[PDB]
């Protein structure tokens, strides 16, 4: 006897762990979904249960004369659902924040091949700006961990590239992602979202303008009671 | 702590970054240079059913799109790379596509004609026929998405290991 | 099987282009001749992409009239046997070959043999600027969508071609 | 033994008539499709054979300092296909020509409710511009006339509002403008299209840039031989 | 030179411009005032079968769409102007609608629920429930398109003159 | 009815393609034998059908005093299928032409292994002289293309080393070349002879003395009416 | 557009630049070093019969012919790299 | 048809991998034994075939 819930950035319990990867290009644990006392068991079903992943990373720059443009950000940027111009997209490819003024920036335009962007407000010399764009490259998958901390086995031993999650309009029914495989938890067990990517990804930067969480990993699941 | 045992038929999609596929930057006017080069993964077997989509997101070095009158071609070859002539799956252009949505809505999902079946060493190649005026090919910025393994739409490709009489009847081409 | 499902365009050695003056419709704009050994079959309900433009790359006048019309082996039109007649302006060059909801199809089937000819006739007003099939082109049919339709091509098989030569 | 052709502005003969209406509101003949000796008989079928009608009228203005805007044009304008911005449309709602410079003009923007527009190029004082906007309100229908010149009657006396032809994306299947009724021609007989509305439609402006005919009538039909 | 006869069933659409319907401007926050008002055509019968679209292009005087909070209602009345409670066909909001394409694509189309029928003096009315913050209603710059008489999608509205047994059964309300 | 007849550099038809290869080792199309409307079909048969091939490249040098000798030529030179001294050979291994004086020049001596030679006379200091020697390494094969310009089959997919076409005298039965594989043409189709090689090849050098054509490809086939 | 089907037994030759054969320059007087190596092409099978010719054009960096007293040996090995003596 | 061998620091081929771990308490791959083309297969049977490890920092 079961119903449908979702695991989330917070999900059904304030024990879910959020850690970030390494700069040495080697796969790490992004997230640990640890099953709680409250529940009996958790089920995932690829090809039934949808999933959503808005990753978002961090860069920083210092200002001076002529800095209406920000560089190729070491990230192969992609349009969103094919769409380019910001205000029409499902979500912003990137956002940025001037720290000294302590304000948000609106963006003029983008160049995806050279991976550069063009703003409206020329920041001040000596000033600091943070940027939070999407993440580009990246290979993810699911891992199983017992109560002891031992790896049991990966799910569907075929990684998923990151950028499909950007390429598809994630909200449209049918277009949303359905990965492969199955997996089942027990009480004290854990499952782990693993990723390999070269750039560091973030969560929970205080200076974000739109929300207290920059990046989200939501997933649909079946639950027993 | 169960995972769920699996069938051998892994349903996936194919792209450049995988370690059985190679890219190559190309000039304008050779319809014979292999832009892409797939090979058998040394032990497994691949099956593309007829009725499979493509997304050949091909661009130039300046990021812009190629000439729509360009013709893309896909073709099977031998273990030495010599095309067999027959066994073609595709012959059409880029202008038919719409990179904004060519892998989203089935109304635009251009697809194959025939089936395909790769042994442990067979090869698929992808070719590009253009006039001179274009800004060539830049695979480093361009990519390809073959099939889908995520949607209620489209189809995927079946990877399998070796099951005995399956392979016995499969090698009878 | 012997049946091959393809498309057709200008850059093929069974097809001829001929740049056109202003408003001389009787001239053959394009021409398709048989391949002398194979046989072509078109079914009705088949798209066209007549990407016609000027020397300066701009689109022609929408009020142009276009015809695809069969001719005899002599090259003379039969009058009857037309497959299509519409205006350029009905189409949308940005997507006329892409969305089926914008695709525009034939109104009849068609069959071509080793000597038959198809012609393309083009009636343009006075003021416009010719037609240069160098910068313009055409693509007929598609073999990629589950929607749309291809064109069938065959070598000479006995009984079907025996039927086919009853025209 | 029949086939499908199109009758149109010019079509299969240089005897088809095109004239304009009057400003006093009482309907008139816009187009006359006369049948030739070339054929035997022509057929119309409402709800089967597509039809297309791009009406476009004429306005005139003199310029001066600050005359970037053009006033209420006595013309009820609609965004084509629902879409407001110009280049996203299937065709321009409006076009502009300076006669003094003798050149096309690009348009900046529109207000549809006020029925006003804003150009890009400020004109000169003493300068003259003409404008080719769509036609808005008005009522249309077909009509039949014998070889003699006598009314036989109309077809389906429910005049379609003119702006419907502007509303739908005519170039898309399933949305194309069909009508109700049928009619068959004979040799020297003539069908006509009739209209009534306040403003004077126009064809054949030599100074117009984008084509040798501003406004078009087209209609798929069936023919015997 | 013949036209071909017709059924009495004329398959049309309905709109403000026709000479048997009245528009009226609306203040802020009265649902009860009738924006639209059809009257019987004095001799003919109208029939709106089930599954019939609407396209209520309502705007303000300044061309903007009204607030989506407003609810639109269509309702039959007697031969004096008084509703029946029953016979309602539609009660929804403008937030449902896409003025850019509401009368275009069947996916976005909004159809009635119930059948409906009209004698020589019967009446239908439109009622518009609004908060205070709206910018009223401008009927000159707004309109409606009820039904479709052109498309291979949607449906039409039947109109007929009085024929004997047809009206014998049609007056059976 | 058929005949045995040869296609060649010019042969029956002045439409056959002759183009040059690439320096990057990518197998490219040396020659294209396109079939005309004149004929019906063609047939080539390895192990039956003779072939003949004199490939040759083009290099250049500048003159200085004492420079009666040319260095290694980026080409592994062979004798002409049995003989070392040019005057007794089927053809020269190489020829030299001074451009300033504008004349052919006599060759004196060779080191085939070191790929060097010595001439009849000393050029002027600052002059330019070009040389047309045979080709060395490279692998060659045959391919077919439909009228549609798309591939239809490699013939016997195992190329042959180029050097043998030098290292046998081609005009002697037994010594002539009979390859493997068979192939049949149609009207608008085209067969293509392909090569991969380090070096460039040439045709139609204006300064070549012995003819308009520095190199030659010929093949005997059967022809259908 | 035909080509003619083939018997399985393809009659070919062999040369240095093929992707199942490798070269390696040797020092002065090392015999145990294999100058040239050939390996199976992973899926096909080769058959050489006796009376098979050789053009073993071995030269130096300057290309001049070697000491003619040099000895050449050709030998099948195991799947590891060890010659057999036999064969 | 099988015999015994030793895989090791150098072993049957110089295609193995020999690297060092990280100081953050997260496992790594110290050694990688990759098979060559020479052999059809390699097999290790715990409880049968011994293993030796002399680590040193």
């Amino acid at each position: 006897y079961t119903i449908s819930h979702t695991g989330g950035t917070l999900g059904s319990s304030k024990v879910t762990t959020a850690a970030n990867q390494t700069s040495p290009q080697r796969e790490t644990a992004i997230i640990g979904f640890e099953c709680p006392r409250k529940f009996a068991e958790i089920e995932y079903v690829g090809q039934r249960d949808s999933t959503r992943f808005i990753p978002r990373t961090t860069e920083s720059i210092t200002g001076t004369a002529g800095d209406d443009t920000v560089v190729s950000l070491t990230a192969n940027i992609q349009p969103v659902a094919g769409e380019t111009a910001i205000e029409d997209q499902d979500y912003p490819v990137a956002v940025a924040y001037n720290v000294t003024q302590g304000v948000q920036v609106d963006i003029d335009a983008v160049d995806y091949a050279a991976d550069e962007v063009t703003l409206a407000d020329n920041p001040a010399d000596g000033d600091t700006v943070k940027v939070w764009p999407i993440m580009g490259d990246g290979d993810v998958q699911f891992r199983l961990v017992n109560q002891f901390g031992q790896e049991e086995g990966r799910v569907y031993p075929w990684a998923t590239p990151l950028y499909r999650w950007h390429d598809f309009p994630q909200l449209k029914r049918g277009r949303e992602i359905n990965l492969h495989g199955s997996v089942t938890w027990e009480e004290n067990e854990t499952v782990e979202v693993l990723l390999d990517a070269p750039q560091a990804i973030t969560w929970e930067d205080s200076d974000y303008p739109e929300g207290q969480y920059v990046s989200t990993f939501e997933q649909d699941v079946e639950i027993t009671l | 702590g169960n995972i769920g045992n699996l069938s051998a038929e892994k349903q996936i999609s194919v792209y450049d970054g995988q370690p059985f596929v190679d890219e190559q930057d190309v000039p304008a006017d050779d319809p014979n240079t292999p832009a892409l080069t797939i090979e058998g993964p040394d032990g497994y077997v691949i099956a593309v059913d007829a009725g499979t989509p493509i997304a050949p997101e091909f661009r130039d070095s300046n990021g812009n799109k190629l000439d729509p009158s360009t013709r893309v071609i896909v073709q099977k070859c031998d273990r030495q790379g010599n095309p067999l002539g027959d066994g073609i799956v595709f012959n059409d252009t880029l202008g038919r596509f719409d990179y904004e949505q060519m892998r989203t809505d089935p109304d635009f999902m251009r697809k194959t004609a025939k089936s395909l079946m790769i042994d442990e060493r067979e090869i698929v190649k992808v070719f590009v026929d253009i006039p001179a005026g274009a800004n060539g090919y830049d695979a480093d910025k361009s990519r390809l998405t073959l099939g889908d393994d995520t949607s209620d739409f489209g189809k995927a490709v079946e990877i399998v290991d070796h099951d005995e009489l399956s392979d016995a009847e499969t090698r009878a081409v």
